[PDB]
């Protein structure tokens, strides 16, 4: 990106970059770390147990959390987790906290409680260039 | 040269002498209309050359050393009621910088039905009016059927 | 002719884009009553031709009143020239005269406006053959045996109009109230803006004022009814009042707590108004001169101006006239009271009004 | 410069924040505290004695002594192109016959419905209009009618100076549009000799 | 609050391969399998984000619009944070003639989605003011234009039409020019509404070919 | 009063797409209203009307 | 004490505002709109697709061709129409000229509302130059109707790129002399710094887009994330600030003018030779010489200018990075030659909804600054 | 510092109605002058919508979805931004 | 006991409470009284006395509410009340048993070829 300030800013220092884009003032003044991401993801893994075992929602949340924790485990520096998960760690901790917050509302609504012969029609679109252009 | 200035002033105003110029009603309106005053006294007497004259009497000047879009100007012959609707269409595209053609360098094709340019008639009672108007010679009732008259 | 005027060419339900079939010429169309008449005709889909003498700025408000092509404007009218009158009426089957005068000038006298022009207008109207209706306006107090010159010249011109055009209708309304009138406006300019307001004698002469919209409706009702051709109608409101009652009503409405009027004998009022009446000629006419500062007004104040017994009035036209003392007619004079019109405290009734309304009005 | 100061802050929450906490010293867009005497004198000569107003004043004084961009209408005109969409006009062949053949394509394409057409056959068998109206107060001056015409009969000419005093003067019928074409024919042909290479 | 400026270099890429593949191919099946009771119908079509892809459309009941939108906002794989608009489409041939349409954008993974609810004229739709703050004015406009009532709204009032305007103009049975028109009256000294009269009535051109195959 | 009807094929052409033959594919049934008064504009001759339902059934309701 | 709010009516003369104050501090702002609502969404159902195109010029009438772009792209996606290369380059070039025009007007009208009168008069002569560029290719200074389905309406006249290069050679100097009056001035800073702050969470929750979104530290440009026409080939930067200030939005808008100049320079050097319109004759009308010489071209000219093309049944939403944010069209097709439903999404509608939460804690003389920095035009707000 | 207001012939030297070189604008591709068949390029009418089999008893394996995702900074693969929209050769 | 929760009479009571502030703000003190205004608003309510659906009742009450705040906030002036509320009522109760023996058909016949549209 281009910085509109006429002064020279380093931006290799990651704390300066987090200050300049307003992460400190507007999202989280406390710096997010790898341990806080691990704690938040384990909070999600504890919170999802209110969903039934056979539900696809629980499997989806658990698989996402397990992949995130494996990324956290195999990478020690927080810049590596930033480069893998394509965000700032403050964003990722907020994502995990929001995912943990979501669980009681979904569990109260119970979307998994459909009949056994539940049916959803789907209509898909095929482009003309599939049959007109070269295979 | 001030002699050049006065010769330019006399050829632009169309008068015969400085005494005839300063004692005219055209100079009287140039004391109260500053747009005409600037056009006659400053622009037409400056650097530039005369290009041509239309049939309404307006003179056309140009200056290639000026800024773009201020290279061409007109001196209207009607000093008291000057109007851009008296510019003929063969000078209109030259003066509006649409093309570089005028009668002095281009022979236009003249249709046999061509109506010459004259001043607008709006605000008077000889303006254009539709055929259903009160000002027409015979107003139209636009009925699409014929009534039975016994 | 009879009721073929209002039925034969009527196209559309009667709005701005419809056609009524009436082509009308209104003389004095930029005036007080003429503007309301021109609005009444044009809104129903009639073509209205308006000649005028004044500048175009004072006639521009008539341009709005009708659809495209239906308001015709003819400036530089000279009523001493028959060519202008002939051109203005050359397509009209209705002519309405609202030309009148209140003060004399070195260029125009009462006979020139109330006598000579109505006679020549009636003659030129009868010459065309296509004019089916001529509506001439005069006053309720018009009389040939009147000491006031304008009433006498008006009655003489009424006689000349009924002579030259035998089916012309003569309309004689009382005092007309309105936003731009010449009746309450000059009375309010007399109650305020002066050290004292003279009242002629005891102020016990009776009048019958009427509303301007009722007169405008009366013209259309006359054009509907064929029997009203050649007749004379008196237009007056539902209440008969004296001038003292009118002054008391204006002083109560204006909320003025000091009666500045003084009752004076008629010779004293005429002695006051005499120096500015012997100099009324050799002068082109001055602004802000009251039409009440003349001896003719003093002579009018010594007589009753009411509807005569057995005369044709509003009821024969099917019109119930609106009250003049209260309602919409008195609302313009309520705007000139001390301090302003205003609502009030507005808190007794805002008790059970909803939430955002009180905060919106800051109550 | 785009630098910030504690005190030049336009609001109150940030003014209260800068005078009770040193969080503004972490932000890189702020100007730092002067460290020695000369820096204090530079900061005071910035705040007192202005010198930021003076740069704008020097620029506007330079503009006072510079050249001007005003044209003296109506003795001088602006600049337009042969594609310019002005007053509508109806055209003829060089013989003097109308080009229009009442196909009603320009009436169909008109998004404003500003065109009204009636036609019948002429006494020599030709297909010609009897009514061709353009409501210029309904027109949007798009030029779609010029594009739809297959015989180049309706054009938008190079005229833009046609303001009137009554609105009835702007409801053009067929005769006035032919009169406009007869007025502007040579200019329209000169414009179309260039624009036919592109269209 | 996402898509913070992180890379200081110029980026020549959009998304990652695995997440773009998931969003462009598997998102319909994912949403159907995780929350099946919320979804009643799905269409995967020509992709709001770009001409080169496909993107899903989800049909839901009004009873579960709010939980589905909360799930689509807060779930870690579907982070649809921005609600771009709320509108309606009128289908007078149907028993429930209105389709309320919600468009969403995910700044986290460069995605878009569309959510539909079918109701008639007298069935309320739950408001999304608590989920998305822009839902206020869009629901006000939808009520103004179509007459769809949004229950639980803080202040459902008209926003676009005239002050005394009754009637919902974007319905198919509402006339293009309306019922009333406006002019100044010299007698009443007020701007007055009157029944409609036109100097030139609107000309309807019926162009449609009797050989055309595409009309549905 | 309204009329519910499906318009017949035009005599000038042979195609059947705007008929009740393709009724399940394409909406073909219409709602139409009786005409109200029309007249000519005195200034130009354009056709004037006061009907608000002049084109709403023939353009929009299928 | 129990202080009631003092309310104020702010202007019939087309924004109407009903404020509430607790002294000199605003507690509430309620915009009343619809004074320019002309019902263009209803009128588009009664037009063919070519007939309804000039409605879009009159939505954001400071930025016309960008409004045309999204409607054209929405039609082209359902039609499955490809645009040739030269037409894509022309569309990108004139979209960036449009963005420069809009940002000139927005910054100088804002600075005139604050009180600085000279930058307005300096920038409008540059606006006149870009209007001459519009007129030389379309014949209209503002409502060009230039972008069409499948390409552009006419080719570029010979001599246009020469003059666009001559303008772009001095535009940076004009932007430089513009910033000498405003950027390092204490009165402008004291009016604009920390006024109406927008954080990222509030920006996404309130549907923000455009230069508002970039001044709150969000890297989101539709020309780089979801590119359209030849914007993926263009090399430019996204300016980023991090306070959410009026001052930061002003700086972001100036830098966006610089980047638009960069894209304009790149388009002037890579303009290819070839077709500017799609060669599908059943969508794009033929040339005027072809129409006067072949029967199929005349038939297609007759039918495309009366009935128009039939768009296949379906729906789409297509968006463009308009100079005020994201401008989008939701087109619903039943299969006819007329749109069944055409919803128009405007960014200024969403930006004006925020005035209740942005003006809280501000004073009366900062309302006009907030309205000016949101960059609102009521044609697109009131459709 | 570049000056506003260029002088004579330094800007718009020729008016657009007096272009010094005649323009030859292509309006058709050379590939389509003599090869005019349309059904091989009818992209408008060849798109399809197909009703999928009813998405009920499908097998969404999340293990495969998360098994194709990277775990290290290198081995992250990014989709490059498309340079142009499809032109189909024109 | 009262159909659909008695919401019609509750809304009527709310409007009747709101009415004297309308009369003061719109300056209708000498034009209509509160008794005849209450009777007129009551006559607006009886036109939908045969609605069999509660959701239609709720929508009608919501729309009538929005009408009453657009009258409260001076977004429609006194001439709007005249031309929309009280003169239609006085026309519906003034033409009853007219002074002429003409049927409604014959008045319609003499007026125009078609029925009147609107008011
Ligand atoms: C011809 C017309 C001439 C005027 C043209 C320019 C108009 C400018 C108007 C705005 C001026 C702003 C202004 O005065 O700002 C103040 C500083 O300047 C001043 O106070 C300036 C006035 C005083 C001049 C300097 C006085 C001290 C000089 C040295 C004295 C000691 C040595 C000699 C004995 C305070 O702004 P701030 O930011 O400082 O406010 C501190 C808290 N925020
Ligand atoms: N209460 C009332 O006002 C009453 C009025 N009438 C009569 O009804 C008519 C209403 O006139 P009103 O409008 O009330 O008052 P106005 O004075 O406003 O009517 C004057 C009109 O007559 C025109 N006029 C006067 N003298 C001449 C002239 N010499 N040549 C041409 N035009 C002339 C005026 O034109 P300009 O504006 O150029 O002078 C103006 O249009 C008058 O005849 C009046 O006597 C009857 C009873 C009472
Ligand atoms: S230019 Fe446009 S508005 Fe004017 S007549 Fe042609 S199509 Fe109609
Ligand atoms: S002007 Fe051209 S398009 Fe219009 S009717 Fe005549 S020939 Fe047809």
């Amino acid at each position: 990106f281009k910085a509109v300030a006429d002064v020279e800013i380093d931006f290799n220092n990651r704390e300066v970059l987090k200050k300049y884009v307003g992460i400190r003032d507007h999202l989280s003044k406390e710096p997010g770390t790898r341990g806080k991401l691990i704690e938040a993801l384990t909070e999600v893994l504890s919170s999802i147990k209110a969903a039934p075992e056979g539900s696809d929602y629980r499997k989806a949340v658990e698989a996402s959390c397990i992949y995130r924790l494996k990324v956290c485990k195999e990478n020690e520096s927080d810049a590596a987790i930033e480069e893998v998960l394509d965000a700032h760690l403050e964003e990722l901790i907020k994502e995990a906290k929001e995912e943990a917050r979501l669980v009681p509302l979904i569990a109260g609504n119970a979307p998994w409680d459909v009949p056994a012969d539940y049916a959803v029609p789907v209509v898909d679109y095929t482009d003309a260039a599939t049959i007109l252009d070269a295979p | 040269s001030l002699s050049g200035y006065f010769s330019r002033l006399l050829e632009a105003s169309g008068k015969k002498s400085v005494g005839s110029f300063f004692a005219s009603w055209e100079f009287g309106k140039m004391l109260v209309d500053g747009n005409l005053a600037h056009n006659v006294l400053v622009r037409a007497t400056g650097a530039g050359r005369l290009v041509g004259t239309d049939y309404n009497g307006n003179r056309y000047y140009e200056n290639e050393e000026a800024a773009y879009g201020r290279r061409r100007w007109i001196v209207y012959k009607d000093k008291f009621d000057y109007n851009p609707t008296t510019i003929p269409p063969e000078w209109h595209g030259w003066l509006n910088y649409i093309n570089d053609y005028n009668p002095t360098n281009t022979q236009f094709k003249q249709p046999t039905y061509q109506i010459e340019a004259s001043m607008t008639k709006t605000g008077t009672q000889t303006c254009y009016n539709p055929k259903g108007s009160w000002f027409s010679a015979k107003p139209r009732n636009w009925r699409k059927y014929e009534s039975w008259t016994p | 002719y009879s009721s073929t005027l209002m039925t034969a060419d009527k196209l559309g339900p009667g709005g701005r884009s419809s056609v009524s079939g009436i082509t009308a010429t209104v003389f004095g169309a930029n005036g007080f009553l003429g503007s309301y008449i021109v609005n009444e005709l044009a809104k129903r889909g009639s073509q209205v031709v308006c000649p005028f003498r004044s500048t175009e700025n004072e006639a521009m408000h008539l341009k709005q009143m009708g659809d495209l092509g239906q308001i015709v404007l003819l400036p530089e009218l000279d009523i001493r020239n028959d060519d202008d009158i002939k051109r203005a009426i050359s397509r009209s089957n209705v002519i309405i005269n609202c030309v009148g005068m209140r003060l004399q000038t070195k260029n125009w006298s009462f006979e020139d406006v109330h006598v000579d022009f109505p006679k020549r207008l009636a003659k030129l109207a009868a010459e065309t053959g296509q004019v089916q209706r001529l509506i001439h306006f005069s006053d309720m107090g018009a009389d040939e045996n009147h000491k006031s010159l304008r009433m006498r010249t008006k009655a003489v011109g009424d006689k000349e109009v009924l002579d030259a055009f035998p089916d012309a209708t003569i309309v004689r309304p009382g005092d007309i109230v309105g936003i731009e009138d010449h009746f309450y406006n000059y009375l309010i300019y007399q109650l305020t803006l002066t050290v004292f307001a003279p009242v002629v004698e005891s102020g016990s002469n009776k009048i019958q004022p009427t509303y301007v919209l009722d007169v405008a409706d009366a013209v259309a009702a006359l054009l509907r009814k064929p029997d009203t051709a050649g007749k004379t109608l008196y237009l007056g409101g539902p209440e008969v009042l004296t001038m003292r009652e009118v002054y008391d009503l204006l002083l109560k409405t204006l909320r003025i707590y000091r009666d500045d009027t003084v009752h004076l004998p008629a010779w004293a009022v005429k002695a006051m108004y005499k120096p500015f009446d012997s100099v009324r000629r050799m002068l082109p006419g001055l602004p802000m001169t009251s039409p009440l500062a003349t001896e003719d007004y003093v002579e009018e104040m010594l007589r009753d101006k009411v509807v005569p017994a057995g005369a044709l009035g509003y009821a024969d036209l099917g019109i119930v006239p609106q009250k003049v003392t209260d309602g919409l007619a008195i609302e313009p004079v309520r705007h000139a009271r001390v301090g302003g019109y205003r609502w009030g405290d507005m808190s007794a009734v805002a008790k059970d009004i909803p939430e955002s309304v009180r905060k919106y009005y800051n109550i | 410069g785009t630098e910030r100061r504690p005190g030049e802050s336009g609001a109150w929450k940030q003014i209260e924040r800068q005078r009770y906490a040193s969080d503004w010293e972490n932000d890189p867009t702020f100007k730092r505290t002067p460290k020695n005497l000369a820096e204090v004198l530079d900061d005071s000569a910035s705040m007192l004695l202005l010198t930021d107003v003076w740069r704008g004043m020097a620029y506007t004084l330079g503009a006072f002594f510079d050249k001007k961009v005003t044209i003296m209408y109506p003795f001088e005109k602006g600049q337009l192109s042969p594609r310019f969409r002005g007053e509508h006009a109806l055209r003829r062949y060089p013989t003097g016959e109308e080009r229009c053949i009442a196909c009603k394509l320009c009436e169909a394409i008109c998004p404003a419905q500003a065109i009204t057409i009636e036609a019948e056959e002429r006494e020599d068998g030709s297909r010609r209009t009897t009514r061709y109206d353009i409501d210029m107060t309904k027109c949007i001056y798009c030029g779609f009618c010029q594009e739809a015409c297959p015989v180049d009969a309706i054009v938008e000419g190079p005229n833009f100076e046609f303001s009137t005093e009554t609105r009835e003067e702007l409801l053009y019928d067929k005769q006035k549009l032919l009169e406009n074409g007869d007025k502007w024919e040579t200019e329209i042909a000169t414009n179309l000799r260039t624009e036919s290479l592109y269209r | 609050g996402y898509a913070y400026a992180r890379k200081t270099t110029d980026k020549d890429y959009i998304a990652s391969e695995h997440m773009q593949a998931f969003g462009n191919t598997q998102l319909t099946d994912y949403i159907i399998k995780t929350v099946p009771k919320f979804v009643k119908m799905a269409v995967t079509g020509p992709a709001q984000s770009s001409v080169l892809y496909q993107e899903p459309t989800i049909y839901t009941t009004p009873e579960s619009l709010v939980p589905l939108m909360v799930f689509l906002r807060d779930h870690t794989n579907t982070q649809f944070k921005c609600l771009l608009d709320v509108t309606a489409v009128d289908f007078p041939e149907r028993a429930a003639r209105f389709e309320v349409v919600y468009h969403l954008l995910s700044p986290r993974w460069n995605n878009r989605i569309r959510v539909k609810v079918c109701v008639d004229e007298v069935t309320a739709v739950p408001t999304l003011c608590k989920v998305f703050n822009t839902a206020n004015w869009f629901e006000r406009e939808t009520w103004d234009m179509f007459g769809v009532f949004f229950s639980g709204h803080p202040d459902l009032r008209r926003i676009l039409t005239d002050y005394g305007f009754t009637g919902h103009p974007l319905r198919k049975d509402f006339p293009m020019t309306g019922y009333q028109e406006v002019r100044y009256d010299y007698g009443k000294k007020r701007v007055v509404s009157e029944p409609l009269e036109l100097t030139q009535e609107f000309r309807y051109f019926d162009f449609n070919s009797p050989w055309e195959t595409l009309n549905r | 009063k309204a009329r519910i009807y499906a318009p017949a094929r035009t005599a000038s052409q042979s195609g059947l797409a705007r008929t009740v033959d393709f009724a399940t594919t394409t909406p073909a049934w219409k709602i139409e209203f009786e005409p109200t008064a029309k007249w000519q504009n005195p200034l130009m001759g354009w056709t004037s009307s006061a009907d608000p339902l002049e084109n709403v059934g023939r353009s929009a309701l299928v | 004490a129990k202080v009631n709010n003092f309310t104020l009516n702010f202007g019939p003369q087309v924004l109407r505002l009903v404020l509430e104050m607790q002294g000199e501090i605003i507690m509430r702002a309620d915009p009343h709109i619809g004074l320019l609502h002309r019902g263009t969404e209803k009128l588009l159902e009664y037009k063919t697709y070519l007939q309804g195109l000039p409605y879009f010029d009159r939505l954001d009438y400071v930025s016309m061709m960008c409004m045309e772009h999204s409607y054209v792209l929405a039609i082209e996606q359902l039609l499955n129409v490809s645009v040739p290369l030269r037409g894509q380059y022309i569309r990108v070039l004139f979209s960036e000229i449009t963005r420069v025009l809009n940002h000139l007007l927005a910054i100088t009208c804002h600075s005139m509302d604050v009180g600085a009168l000279t930058p307005f008069l300096w920038a409008f002569e540059e606006r006149e130059k870009l209007f001459e560029f519009y007129e030389r290719v379309s014949g209209a200074r503002m409502h060009a109707a230039y972008f069409r389905v499948g390409g552009v309406s006419q080719d570029l006249p010979i001599g246009l790129l020469r003059d666009v290069y001559d303008w772009a050679r001095q535009f940076a100097s004009r932007l430089d002399e513009m910033e000498e009056l405003l950027t390092g001035n204490r009165i402008w800073k004291e009016r604009t710094v920390d006024v109406g702050t927008i954080t990222a969470q509030m920006a996404w929750d309130w549907g923000c887009s455009g230069p508002i979104l970039r001044a709150s530290g969000i890297d989101w440009d539709l020309r780089k994330t979801q590119p359209y026409d030849a914007y993926g080939k263009m090399q430019f930067n996204v300016p980023i600030a991090g306070h959410g200030d009026c001052y930061d939005r002003y700086l972001v808008r100036l830098q966006e003018m610089r980047e638009s100049l960069r894209i304009i320079y790149q388009c002037l050097n890579e303009m290819p030779d070839g077709l500017y319109k799609s060669p599908d004759g059943k969508v794009c009308p033929p040339s005027r010489s072809t129409m006067k010489q072949s029967m199929e071209a005349l038939i297609h000219h007759f039918k495309l200018y009366t009935e128009g093309f039939h768009v296949p049944a379906g729906e789409t939403y297509r968006a463009v990075e308009a100079p005020k944010g994201e401008f989008g069209v939701y087109l619903v097709s039943r299969g006819g030659n007329r749109p069944y439903r055409c919803k128009i999404r405007s960014p200024g509608y969403a930006h004006l909804q925020m005035t209740d939460v942005i003006s809280r804690g501000a004073m009366l003389a900062d309302v006009v600054t907030i309205i000016g920095t949101l960059d609102v035009v009521f044609g697109e707000i009131d459709r | 510092f570049e000056h506003y207001l260029p002088m004579g012939l330094e800007y718009r030297k020729f008016s657009p109605g007096t272009q010094p070189v005649k323009a030859v604008v292509p309006h058709d591709s050379p590939k389509l002058v003599y090869d005019i068949k349309y059904f091989v390029r009818d992209y408008r009418r060849n798109n399809k919508y197909t009703a999928r089999t009813v998405d009920a008893k499908t097998t969404f394996d999340f293990d495969k979805l998360y098994a194709g995702m990277p775990t290290k900074p290198e081995q992250v693969k990014n989709v490059t931004r498309p340079l142009i929209m499809p032109t189909r050769g024109y | 006991k009262r159909l659909f929760g008695g919401a019609a009479r509750h809304f009527y009571f709310e409007i009747c409470r709101c009415l004297p502030f309308i009369q003061r703000l719109h300056k209708m003190e000498e034009m209509v009284s509160l008794k005849e205004l209450r009777a007129i608003v009551k006559e607006k309510f009886k036109e939908y006395k045969d609605v069999k659906d509660g959701r239609v009742v709720d929508l009608l009450i919501f729309k009538g509410r929005e009408e009453i705040e657009t009258y409260l906030l001076m977004h429609k002036q006194r001439h709007h009340v005249v031309t929309e509320v009280v003169e239609p009522y006085y026309a519906k109760q003034r033409a009853v048993k007219k002074v002429t023996t003409n049927s409604p058909f014959l008045d319609s016949f003499l007026s125009s070829g078609y029925a009147a549209i609107g008011v």
